[PDB]
């Protein structure tokens, strides 16, 4: 679990969106810097920066 | 709001 | 197949690099020698490196 | 003080 | 226009 | 060794926080670009970023 | 001057 | 296999090499990571640099 440090536009259709304090499950972290992320307020699936974020 | 990594390997 | 597209214009720091404008789209060559992928322009049809955290897959 | 790097996988 | 990544290996 | 070269908080629990030139040991590099290292002024353990940091 | 890449692992 | 420094780069720790933008580097090893060893071309000295400061001649 990890939890948004800054806010977050999406820069392309696979990108999640997310605001300060959003929380996430991680599903796939295996591609990179980039992480396949599930948004514990909205469901929506998608991926964000792994700078953008810290564990919980 | 600090930059983005690069992006992942297509 | 492989799309991406430029966030911000970038001018080449050394030949076999590519400058490019935003908005500039490419295809990727070859993502597997680091942050710096080849690519080529579909503007311009140019081949060089490109800064990947310049851009955003289509 | 520097943006922080992405955590680990 | 955010700061350049490390240029890949020789 | 490595010294620290600005201040850090720590963004969740098993981070450590420092102050600049605070100096640490470094106990596994393997997992990224945070390394658990051992602060050598408090003795605590914690993940630190390590471009915060230079070698002694 | 930007930002400094994480040092090498030891 | 020579690159050129884009900005200056005063040494964090001795085993780095301090430098000016413009100096060029022969790299001695890039297999550890974003800190290179290279040799500078105008003082001959040796060390640590990062390799997001430089660019290909």
């Amino acid at each position: 679990l990890f939890v948004a440090l800054y806010d977050y536009e999406a820069r392309t259709e696979d990108d999640l969106s997310f605001h300060k304090g959003e929380k996430f499950q991680i599903l796939n972290s295996s591609e990179g810097d980039w992480w396949e992320a599930r948004s514990l307020t909205t469901g929506e699936t998608g991926y964000i920066p792994s700078n953008y974020v810290a564990p919980v | 709001a600090p930059p983005l990594p690069p992006r992942n390997r297509p």
